[PDB]
């Protein structure tokens, strides 16, 4: 209960949507829904990595680790990940 | 019952009304029924081979008849009434009026009543 | 859509509620119009209306089998399926008038409003001047999304205001940019279609299944890491074994691995993240047959060769991708007409692309080439 | 099953509703037997009843956690779950009679009807004539789908209709199959499992799922990026959470990522294309618990220890690969056996590997250790 | 059996007939769901069906190469051929 309701909503919506192919469209919205900030998946140049780029007008706190926890859990097991955050 | 709609046709212009899209202007069941009624009145009976004996009227043939004025009035009432009533949607047609505005040139009115015009009793056990 | 089973309690009759309410009273009269009846009947009636309407509607909107509107959309968002959105009609409008006249962006021109029909409003997307030629064309858009708009060629003829010097505004060609909101039942189907349990990794079997789902894909083949980095080739044959056309290739390509994604977009195809995909079709080998054909008396050489061309091509249709062309059987295809006396009087130096042996296809299908009479000197 | 924690205001008492009802009145007797009390009590009865039976039940059936009927089936459908259907029982009837006697497929042969049982009927699935030895084996189904079909052997000795030549008939085998409809309880877990499980494809969980799909794979653990981009490892164990047999590794290898290749079948494994999946068995670090267990009545200590082994074995799945084994969590598992009255009345002196300290795996999987009563 | 090489124009597709049907119209929506498309499609359906089932079958039964019934028997008669009749089985009862 003590968590923000919007945070709980974002967690739930991302949780429900994880039941289909991890195409760049579906992965982007799942991460976008969880964070609430706009996300663009880069489809990184490296052979077996995919890039993630986040954008928010309001900025972010200094802690966003749980997003990386979900991404590690949600990503294909054979692909690494990279991040960059933009205001 | 489930009567269905039809497409408008401006009898004044003798053409179908079409939208700016180019599709013909659809219209309501009741509008379609009114469109049908005018067409059936203007269609002479037994002559246009596409339709059966039910469709059409015989008002044009009455012009050459030698019947008196009053007899022709009743025949007009019978002919118009018979032609319209074939449609399921009709409830009743009547209240006919006539006005021989000149010596031998006539104007007549009649009132049509739909199935929906009926009055329903309100009761349940 | 599916009918909604309802619990028995939610469909209680009004009198049944009232009868239960009056069950406890046994001293005071409960006749209709009595004071006890006055106190109790509106409560019973209000309960039935709320119970039958308010609660049942809540149950209806719960599931996507019977939900609707915004409620059905959110259940689409539960499993990440969004209904399509409409678009504004887009097109071009021709203007004629004084050359000095200037037409600005955002100007509003409509269709002819009438008693039967209302005018459809359109907005100009550009600012232009008539200074060079009396005629100018300005891109425009319907101000309302949906198939409303998409008007005929000459429909746009009305300007809301009055611009000095303009002699005539006429659309030149019908607009095409309009599209309506997606149907609820179609969207409800999409919500219920998206219920696959597994087989979603993007293996060779998955890619073959995805390729086969697109119409016109008779057969499909997969090459793993044809260009490394997890790249996937998708070699496809059409329904008739033939090489898939470019349009079919693009459809299968776009279906599995879209290539037109913009900056603010990501692939929605069946290809998962990081799995690079490309759709390919094999090469159609042409079998140019060469022989010193001799034809019967007075017959058409072109006719006989064309008939032989048809006969060989029918045989070639039986061959598959990477199959073996039977040169020795092709001898009898030419010799078939000899037995039936179908033109060919004799032939010699029978070759297939100047080859006298069975040819094995490799990443290739085979099609009929050019039938050439040698006419050796 | 799971209970929905409804708010209190959505579950007001009838009297609380009635008491709030009477609060408005100021200068009239609100006592029982009065017009105000008597007239208002049925309203409170209906309002409370509608609030409970109406809203709570309506809200309950919305979620799969508290749905029972077609509503549950619809909820199971939305996430791809479908209730299993009944099936007919099947087996073989050994006929006996004059050779050449004709018996048709579809003939109705039943068990022995009794006072407590009707003629459980069966339908012949094959048309055949009696064989050389005055016998012939004909397969038959149960006319009624469900467990009723699964009758014992020798029960079907009754043929319906006048057919001579046949001397006797019998079912040598107790029939098999004969599935009834899947229960609500089973279906609810499958719907609940589907709702909770992410059910992605290509992620580590799916690799674990594919590994566990292979028979003999008790527990599976997957390491993404063990050797960089494109590299995946699978770490499987037997049913006892010990080192998996190499054949099991080979089976899981062929199941998920065959090393052999073909032009058509690149790998045709469950893993995506481009993956580089490795299948091994992990380092099994045993954690043997020792405590002064005190056991209850109606239970066997060895059985209780095996149950505690299973419970802690489940906790090892909760423990991540290379995770930390918590002494406090093990206290929870041990004491919960007591709170569940599952053969343990008291315990003390609990020591995991003879130490009361939380143990950290070094990128290994904890193996189930021996439980010792001190 | 032998096949009759019917000309293509005698075997027009329904859609080809329908497409040629819609060619005349100039200033009306000929899209599906319109009066013009919806009203004309049954005509194309019947015209194509009559062309195939009517003419081709009628032409087919004319020739013995593609005749099946009494028409074939009549054709066989004209050149002296007659279909053989059934007969009773026979034998001896002891």
């Amino acid at each position: 209960l003590d968590e923000d309701m919007e945070t709980r909503r974002r967690k739930v919506i991302a949780k429900l949507q994880s039941k289909y192919i991890m195409t760049p469209k579906r992965m982007s919205m799942i991460l976008q829904s969880y964070t609430g900030a706009n996300i663009k998946i880069n489809e990184n140049i490296s052979p077996y990595t995919f890039g993630v780029e986040l954008t928010s007008t309001q900025g972010f706190p200094k802690d966003l680790e749980d997003l990386y926890k979900r991404v590690n859990v949600i990503k294909p097991s054979h692909l690494a990940v990279s991040y960059k955050l933009v205001s | 019952l489930d009567l269905k709609g039809s497409f408008l046709f401006d009898f004044e212009k003798g053409e179908f009304v079409k939208n700016a899209d180019g599709t013909l202007k659809k219209c309501d069941k009741v509008q379609a029924y009114k469109q049908w009624c005018q067409k059936a009145i203007l269609t002479p009976r037994y002559k246009k081979a596409a339709y059966t004996n039910i469709y059409g009227s015989e008002i044009k043939d009455l012009i050459a008849s030698n019947l008196s004025q009053s007899a022709k009035e009743l025949e007009i009432t019978r002919l118009i009434k018979e032609t319209i009533l074939v449609h399921p949607y009709t409830k009743e047609v009547g209240e006919f009026s006539f006005n021989w505005l000149e010596n031998s040139r006539l104007v007549e009115y009649e009132f049509d009543v739909l199935t929906i015009d009926d009055e329903n009793i309100v009761i349940d056990g | 859509e599916r009918e909604l089973p309802i619990p028995v309690f939610l469909t209680e009759d009004e009198d049944s509620v009232h009868e239960r309410m009056l069950s406890n009273f046994q001293d005071v009269s409960t006749l209709e119009g009595d004071f006890i009846y006055d106190a109790t009947r509106p409560t019973a009636e209000q309960i039935a209306e709320l119970k039958q309407l308010g609660l049942q509607n809540n149950l209806k909107i719960a599931f996507p089998q019977t939900s609707y509107g915004t409620y059905l959309e959110w259940l689409g968002e539960c499993k990440g399926v969004f209904k399509n959105q409409p678009t504004k009609a887009t097109g071009v409008i021709t203007f004629t008038g004084v050359q000095g006249t200037i037409i600005t962006k955002g100007t509003i021109v409509t269709t002819i409003a009438t008693d039967e029909k209302q005018s459809i409003e359109f907005e100009l997307l550009e600012t232009k001047t008539i200074g060079e030629n009396e005629t100018v064309d300005i891109k425009a858009e319907s101000r309302i999304v949906g198939t409303i708009g998409n008007v005929s060629k000459g429909s746009i003829s009305v300007l809301l205001g009055s611009i000095s010097g303009v002699k005539s505004i006429t659309n030149k060609e019908d607009f095409r940019g309009g599209t309506d909101i997606e149907d609820e039942e179609h969207f409800r189907e999409r919500v219920l279609v998206a219920e696959q349990e597994d087989k979603l990794s993007g293996a060779s079997s998955d890619y073959i299944r995805w390729a086969k789902e697109v119409d016109g894909v008779g057969y499909a083949y997969v090459v793993s890491e044809w260009a490394g980095a997890g790249t996937v080739k998708v070699l496809i044959l059409d329904k008739n074994r033939k090489a898939a056309t470019q349009e079919l290739i693009d459809k299968v390509q776009e279906y599995i691995y879209p290539l037109n994604i913009s900056e603010g977009e990501n692939r929605d195809g069946k290809a998962p993240i990081g799995a690079l995909v490309t759709v390919v079709t094999p090469d159609t080998l042409l079998i140019n047959v060469k022989a010193s054909f001799i034809f019967s008396n007075g017959f058409s050489e072109e006719t006989v060769l064309n008939n032989l061309k048809t006969k060989i091509d029918k045989y070639l249709d039986k061959i598959d991708l990477g199959g073996t062309v039977s040169y020795n059987a092709i001898q009898a295809i030419v010799g078939s007409m000899m037995l039936t006396d179908e033109g060919i009087e004799d032939f010699s130096n029978l070759t297939i692309n100047d080859v006298k042996e069975n040819i094995k296809l490799q990443d290739q299908v085979v099609g009929i080439g050019e039938i050439v009479n040698e006419v050796v000197g």
